[PDB]
C-alpha cells in the first residue's frame, strides 16, 4: 500500500506538464436534467477598411455574437441566451499591388477544419440553476451547416467584386462548464464545442485570381439567416448538498466549507474521529494492497472539475512536502559522497565505512533529558530509515503501507473531499502518520533495532533477551543489508513471548514482519498485537 | 509480462491531460498565418 | 614554500594521471591577445572584440577572460611593455626592417628579467657575466659608450668628450646592449626621453607567446651569435587577412597555451622585475 | 505498424478506453470494498 | 530558407563530454555503489539538478 | 588488398635487404616537372625539354617518362592543380609578398585531401575538427563569414545584410579558411567566379615534392601556429640562372625520388577526391 | 584473481557470482586491490 506514495513521486513530473497547460489555459445527492436544447447562434463580422480611396480594407474577420431567443421545451417556455465565438483561424489576404489604386485585402479570416466554433448556452430554466456542484455532463447535438453568403465590396471605380460561397459543418465536439458575464451578476452557462468540416460550397472574389477555395470567410458567414440552429439533448448530473432524505435543494448554490477554508484547520478533528472506527485485521489486508494511483484515486465520488485533476492535484502537493525534501535530500547526498573522494571528513562516520546512511547531522540536541551518544546516532539513522522505507529497501510490510491503508480508508469515508482537500491532506498525513517508528535489521541470528524516538535494543533471535548494542555494526548491517519496519518491536515480542509463548516459526515472521502471522495473531484476538497495531493506528493521526 | 494491464491501469490519471491539453487548444489555438505563392495576386485596372 | 624550496620532491615512474584539487587565487584564467592598431583598422568593426570573446566561449572560456590590448606598431609597443592576463599571446606584425627590433622585443616579454637602476652620470657600470645586459626604454633613446681600461681612461674615446664615445644605438624606443663583460664604460643617454637598466636574465617566461605574423624565422632571444633557439613560445603564420589570423588564434587557443605554462604571471604588470 | 498522427495518442487512446471496462470496474470495486472493510462499513446482508 | 545542417549542441555536448569524462577519475567506489542501489527515479533523478 | 587491410603485416629484424629498386623504379615510372613561364622565357630555346630529356636518360629514366608541365604564376597554377605523373617535382618561384599563397598551394599539393561540395546559399556549414577546412578554387574567390550563435542569429554579422560579415578572403585563386570549429557560419562566396568545397586532410601526398627557388624556409603546410614542419618533400634552393636549377634538378633526382614515395598517385590527378 | 590471492569463503564466492551488493561493497572496504581495479575499469569505462 505504501507503492502509492512512491508512485506519486515517481509520476510527480507530470505534475509540471500539467501546471504548463493550465497556465496556458488561463452528504450529497445526485440529480439528473437530461433536456433536449436548441441552440439558435450566429456570427459577428468585423470589416474595418484601410485608408486611401478604399480599394483596400485593413481586415475582414470574425467577431463573437450574442443572441437571444425562446422556444418551447415540454411545454414550458423558456428564455434562452447564446454566444457564439471562434478560434483558430485561418488568415488568408489578397494584395493586387502595392498601388494604392489596386485591390487589396491585409488579412481576412476563414473558418476551416483546424478551427473551432464555441458557444455560451444559458437559459432561465431549473437545469442552469443547478450546475454548480456537476458529477458529469455531456451533450450530443445534431450537426449543422454553416453556408457563407454574398458580399458585394464598395469600389467606386469598377466591376464590383463579390464573396460568394463556403460552408462548413458544425459537429458536437465536447460540452464544459462557461461563466457569462452580465452586468451585476455572473450566470453559469454550457459551453459547446463544434468542429468545423469543409464542404462543397468553394468560396471565390470575383474580379480577382481566388477561386476553388474552401472555408467559411468571416465576410457573410451568415447567409442571410437570422440564426444558426441545432438540435440536441445535454444530460448533467448535479450534486446537491442535502442531509435528510426527504428534502432535496431546487437549486445548489450553498457554500461550502472549502468555499471558506483554503488551509483545512478542523477537518483534522475529523479524520483523528474517523480513526475510531478502523478494524484491524482488514486494515492489514487494505494494507498490503499494491495500492496504486487508479486504485487509490477511483473510488472518490468526485465533481466534474474535481476528477479531471485529482492525481495531478495530489501529486502537486506532494511534490513539496519533507518527505520529498528528504527524499530529494538523501539522494543529492548519496550523488555527492559517491561524486568525489575529497571531503570524508566533513562527513563523519558512526560505521567501518563512510555512507550517506551513515552519517551525522545538525541534531541541535537535547539536553532535557539525559541522552546517550548512541540513542542519538540510532534516531539519527532511523530517520533515514524510513526514506529506506521509500526507497524498495524494505523486507517486510513497512508502516507506510499503514499510513496508505489508513489514509484510504479515511478519504473514502471522510465527508469532507474538494480539490484543494485531497492535497495536503494526502501529503501532511504521509508527513505526520507514525511519526515515531522504529526498525531492525538481522544478521547471524541477532536483532540489532533502533527508533526515532532514540531507543535501541540489541538481542537474539531464538531467544528475546537483550544484548548489549554494538553501534558501528548495526550501522554497517543497516548501510546495506534489508531493512525491516519494526511493526511487532522487541519491547511486544518480548512480551509475547513471555505470556503467549511463540513458536519458532512464528517469532521468525514476527521478526520480518510478515503480514500472515500478524492477520493471524489479530484473529486470535491476542490482546498483545492487537494494543500494539492500535497504538499504530492512533499514530496516524494527521 | 502481465505488467501491460498494470501499468495501463496506472498510467490511467494522464487520460485527463490528454483531454485538458485538447480541449485547451481549441480554446487558445492561434489563428494559421497562410503563406502566398511566389507567383501572386496581380489583377487588371479598375476599369469603367 | 621558501622555507621548503630547497627541499627534494620525490615521485614514482607508475604513478596515476590526476587533476589538482587546490584552489586558485582566481577561479579562472585570464587570457590577453596583444594586436597591433592595423588589425582593429583591417576589420573594420565595433564588436568585433565581443564576437572573438563569443568565439573563445566557444572554445571553452568564460565570458569575461578574454582580454585585447592593442597597441601601435611594434616600436611603441617596446617602449615598457604589460603583460596583464595570466596567458598573454602577442600577436607581432613582421618587418623585414625591424627584425632587430622584434628579437629584442620578443627578448624582453619572452624571458625574466632582474633589473637595477644606472645613474650613468655618476658612476661606470660593467657587465658581470653573459647573463647580464643593459635594458634602455623610453621615448627616444640613444647610447653610447666608452670603454675604459684599467686605468680608468678610455680605449678608442676620451672619457671627457662625449663626442669620441661609441654608438650602440640611436633613436631607440627599446635596446638591449651587450658589451664586453669585466670591462668598465662610461656611459652617455638621452636620460631626459629614456630610462637604462642594468638587467639579468633569469629565464624563460613561459606565460608569454609571440605569433609572428607573416615573415620568416628571424627572431633572436639570445645574444650569443651561436644560437637562435625557437622555442615552442614563439610561433609564425602566413597571412593574407586578420580575420584569418583571428579566427586561427582562436581554434587553436588550446594548443597555443598547451605551449605555455601558468604560474609565471608575476604580481606586477612589467615585463621585468625592478631593485632599487 | 504506426500509422503516424495517430502514434501520437495511441497509449492514451487505449488508455481512455481501459479505465472503462469490467477489468477497471472489478479493480476499483474490489479496492472501495477493502476500504469499507478495513473501515468496518456494515456489508450487505447474506454477504457471509 | 536557410537550414542548419549540424546542429548547435554539438560543440556544448562535445565539452561536455571532456568535463564527464576528467570527472570520472574522481569516483568513489564504495559510495558510488551505495548509489547503485537508490531505485533512481524520475523525481530523484531530476530532483538535485 | 580491402580484405587485408586490417590484417596484420609480421616481419622478422634480419630478412635481407633487397638490391637497390631505384632503376626498376625509374624504368616503370613517371617524371612531371612543374615549372613558371618566367623559367622558359629565361632558357630562351626550343629544345631545352629534349635535352632535359636526355639528361634524365644519362640518369636512368627512359625517354619518354619525363614530362614538363607549365604554368603562368603561383595564383594561377592554384586554380585546380593537376598532378599527372607517378612523381611531381613543383619548381615554385619564391615571392616575399605571395608567402601565404606560396603556403597554401604546397599544403593543397603536398597533403591528401578529401573534399564535398557546399551549398553556401542553402546551410550554414561549421568545421568539425582541426583537420577541417574549406578550400575555394576559381578565377576570383572572395569569401566573407557570418558566424551565428546556438539561436542561428549571427555575432557582429545580420545574416540578411552581407555588408556586416567578416571578409576572410578577396580576389583569391586558392585560398584554406580556418574558422573556429563547432560554430556554424554563413558564408557568402562569389559562385559565379568561385568554388567552395569543405574537404579534410587525411594526409601526406608523397609524391609530390615542392621545390622553392629562392628566399627562405616560408611554408606553412598546417594550420596550427604552433609548428610549421618542414617535411623532406619541401627542397628550398638558391638561383640565379634557371639552367642551374634544372641542373640540379636532374643530377639529384635521386635524392628527390628517395625523398618522396610511389603509390600515392590517385587515379584521377585532382589535388583532391570529390565526394558527393 | 581473487580466489588465488585472496581465498574467498563459500558465501563469498556465492554472493559475488551473484553480483549482490552487500560482499562488492565488503570488499571495497577492505581495500582489496583486485576488486577495486576492477570497479575502476567499470567506471573508467563509464565515458561518453
Ligand atoms: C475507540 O477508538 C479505539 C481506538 O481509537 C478503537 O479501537 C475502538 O474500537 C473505538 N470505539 C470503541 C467503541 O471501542
Ligand atoms: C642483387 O645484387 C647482387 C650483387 O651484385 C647480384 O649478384 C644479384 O644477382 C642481384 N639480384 C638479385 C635478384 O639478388
Ligand atoms: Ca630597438
Ligand atoms: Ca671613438
Ligand atoms: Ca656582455
Ligand atoms: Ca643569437
Ligand atoms: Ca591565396
Ligand atoms: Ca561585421
Ligand atoms: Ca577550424
Ligand atoms: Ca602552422
Amino acid at each position: 500500500a505504501s507503492l502509492i506514495y512512491r508512485q506519486l513521486l515517481t509520476n510527480s513530473y507530470t505534475v509540471d506538464l500539467s501546471d504548463e497547460i493550465q497556465e496556458i489555459g488561463s452528504l450529497w445527492k445526485e440529480m439528473q436534467y437530461n433536456r433536449d436544447i436548441t441552440i439558435r447562434f450566429k456570427f459577428a463580422s468585423s470589416i474595418v477598411k484601410s485608408g486611401g480611396l478604399g480599394y483596400k480594407w485593413s481586415e475582414i474577420s470574425f467577431k463573437p455574437a450574442n443572441y437571444q431567443y425562446t422556444y418551447t421545451r415540454d411545454g414550458e417556455e423558456v428564455t434562452a441566451h447564446t454566444t457564439c465565438s471562434v478560434n483558430g483561424m485561418n488568415d488568408f489576404n489578397f494584395n493586387g499591388g502595392s498601388l494604392p489604386t489596386d485591390f487589396v485585402i491585409s488579412r481576412y479570416e476563414v473558418i476551416k477544419e483546424n478551427s473551432y466554433v464555441y458557444v455560451d448556452y444559458w437559459d432561465d430554466s431549473q437545469a442552469f440553476r443547478n450546475m454548480v456542484y456537476v458529477r458529469s455532463l455531456a451533450a450530443n447535438l445534431n450537426s449543422v451547416i454553416c453556408t457563407g453568403g454574398d458580399y458585394s465590396f464598395a469600389l467606386p471605380v469598377g466591376q464590383w467584386p463579390v464573396m460568394t460561397g463556403g460552408a462548413v459543418s458544425l459537429h458536437s465536439a465536447g460540452v464544459t462548464l462557461s461563466t457569462q458575464f452580465t452586468d451585476f451578476v455572473s450566470l453559469n452557462s454550457l459551453r459547446f464545442r463544434f468542429r468545423l468540416t469543409v464542404e462543397e460550397p468553394s468560396f471565390s472574389i470575383t474580379r480577382t485570381r481566388v477561386s476553388r477555395l474552401y472555408g467559411l470567410p468571416a465576410a457573410n458567414p451568415n447567409n442571410g439567416k437570422e440564426y444558426y440552429e441545432v438540435a440536441g439533448r445535454f444530460s448533467l448530473i448535479s450534486l446537491v448538498p442535502s442531509n435528510d432524505d426527504y428534502q432535496t435543494p431546487i437549486t445548489n448554490s450553498v457554500t461550502v466549507r472549502q468555499d471558506l477554508e483554503r488551509q483545512l484547520g478542523e477537518l483534522r478533528e475529523e479524520f483523528n474521529a474517523l480513526s475510531q472506527e478502523i478494524a484491524m485485521s482488514q486494515l492489514i489486508d487494505l494494507a498490503l494492497l499494491p495500492l496504486d494511483m487508479f486504485s487509490m484515486f477511483s473510488g472518490i465520488k468526485s465533481t466534474i472539475d474535481a476528477a479531471k485533476s485529482m492525481a495531478t492535484s495530489v501529486m502537486k502537493k506532494f511534490k513539496k512536502s519533507g518527505l520529498a525534501n528528504s527524499v530529494s535530500t538523501l539522494t543529492d547526498s548519496l550523488s555527492d559522497a559517491a561524486s568525489s573522494i575529497s571531503r570524508g571528513a566533513s562527513i563523519r562516520s558512526v560505521g567501518s565505512s563512510a555512507s550517506a546512511w551513515t552519517d551525522v547531522s545538525t541534531q541541535i540536541t537535547d539536553v532535557s533529558s539525559s541522552v546517550s551518544s548512541i540513542s542519538t546516532q540510532t534516531s539519527t539513522i532511523s530517520r533515514r530509515l524510513r526514506l529506506k522505507e521509500m526507497a524498495t529497501q524494505t523486507e517486510g510490510m513497512n508502516f507506510d503501507d499503514i499510513s496508505a491503508a489508513v489514509l484510504k480508508t479515511k478519504i473514502d469515508r471522510s465527508t469532507q473531499i474538494s480539490p484543494n482537500t485531497l492535497p495536503d491532506i494526502v501529503t501532511e498525513a504521509s508527513e505526520k502518520f507514525i511519526p515515531n517508528r522504529a526498525y531492525r535489521v538481522i544478521n547471524n541470528d541477532e536483532v540489532f533495532e533502533a527508533g526515532t524516538d532514540g531507543r535501541f535494543f540489541a538481542y537474539r533471535v531464538e531467544t528475546f533477551d537483550e544484548i548489549p548494542f554494538d553501534v558501528q555494526k548495526f550501522a554497517d548491517l543497516v548501510t546495506d543489508s534489508p531493512v525491516i519496519s519494526a511493526i511487532i518491536d522487541f519491547k511486544t515480542l518480548k512480551n509475547l513471548n513471555d505470556n503467549y509463548g511463540i513458536s519458532r516459526q512464528q517469532a521468525f515472521n514476527l521478526l520480518r514482519s510478515d503480514p500472515r502471522v500478524l492477520r493471524e495473531f489479530i484473529n486470535q484476538d491476542n490482546p498483545i498485537i492487537r494494543n500494539r497495531i492500535e497504538q499504530l493506528i492512533m499514530q496516524c493521526r494527521l | 509480462a502481465s505488467l501491460i494491464y498494470r501499468q495501463l491501469l496506472t498510467n490511467s490519471y494522464t487520460v485527463d491531460l490528454s483531454d485538458e491539453i485538447q480541449e485547451i487548444g481549441s480554446t487558445k489555438t492561434q489563428n494559421v498565418t497562410i503563406n502566398l505563392g511566389p507567383f501572386a495576386q496581380t489583377g487588371y485596372a479598375p476599369v469603367n | 614554500q621558501n622555507y621548503g624550496i630547497n627541499l627534494p620532491i620525490t615521485g614514482s615512474m607508475d604513478t596515476a594521471y590526476a587533476n589538482s584539487t587546490q584552489e586558485e587565487t582566481f577561479l579562472t584564467s585570464t587570457l590577453c591577445l596583444y594586436y597591433p592598431t592595423e588589425a582593429a583598422t583591417e576589420i573594420n568593426d565595433n564588436s568585433w572584440k565581443d564576437t572573438l570573446s563569443q568565439l573563445f566561449l566557444t572554445k571553452g572560456w568564460p565570458t569575461g577572460s578574454v582580454y585585447f590590448k592593442e597597441y601601435t606598431d611594434i616600436a611603441s609597443f617596446s617602449v615598457d611593455p604589460q603583460l596583464y592576463c595570466d596567458y598573454n599571446v602577442v600577436l607581432m606584425k613582421y618587418d623585414a626592417t625591424l627584425q632587430l627590433d622584434m628579437s629584442e622585443l620578443a627578448d624582453l616579454i619572452l624571458n625574466e628579467w632582474l633589473c637595477n637602476p644606472m645613474d650613468i652620470t655618476l658612476y661606470y657600470y660593467q657587465q658581470t657575466d653573459e647573463a647580464n645586459k643593459w635594458i634602455s626604454m623610453g621615448s627616444s633613446c640613444t647610447i653610447k659608450v666608452c670603454p675604459l681600461n684599467t686605468q680608468t681612461l678610455g680605449i678608442g674615446c676620451l672619457t671627457t668628450d662625449t663626442a669620441t664615445f661609441e654608438e650602440v644605438a640611436t633613436a631607440e624606443k627599446l635596446v638591449i646592449t651587450d658589451v664586453v663583460d669585466g670591462v668598465n664604460h662610461k656611459l652617455d643617454v638621452t636620460t631626459a626621453t629614456c630610462t637604462i637598466r642594468n638587467c639579468k636574465k633569469l629565464g624563460p617566461r613561459e606565460n608569454v607567446a609571440v605569433i609572428q605574423v607573416g615573415g620568416s624565422d628571424v627572431l633572436d632571444i639570445t645574444a650569443d651569435p651561436t644560437t637562435a633557439p625557437q622555442t615552442e613560445r614563439m610561433m609564425r603564420i602566413n597571412w593574407k587577412k586578420w580575420w584569418q589570423v583571428f579566427y586561427t588564434v582562436v581554434d587553436y587557443v588550446n594548443q597555443i597555451i598547451q605551449a605555455m605554462s601558468k604560474r609565471s604571471r608575476s604580481l606586477n604588470s612589467a615585463a621585468f622585475y625592478y631593485r632599487i
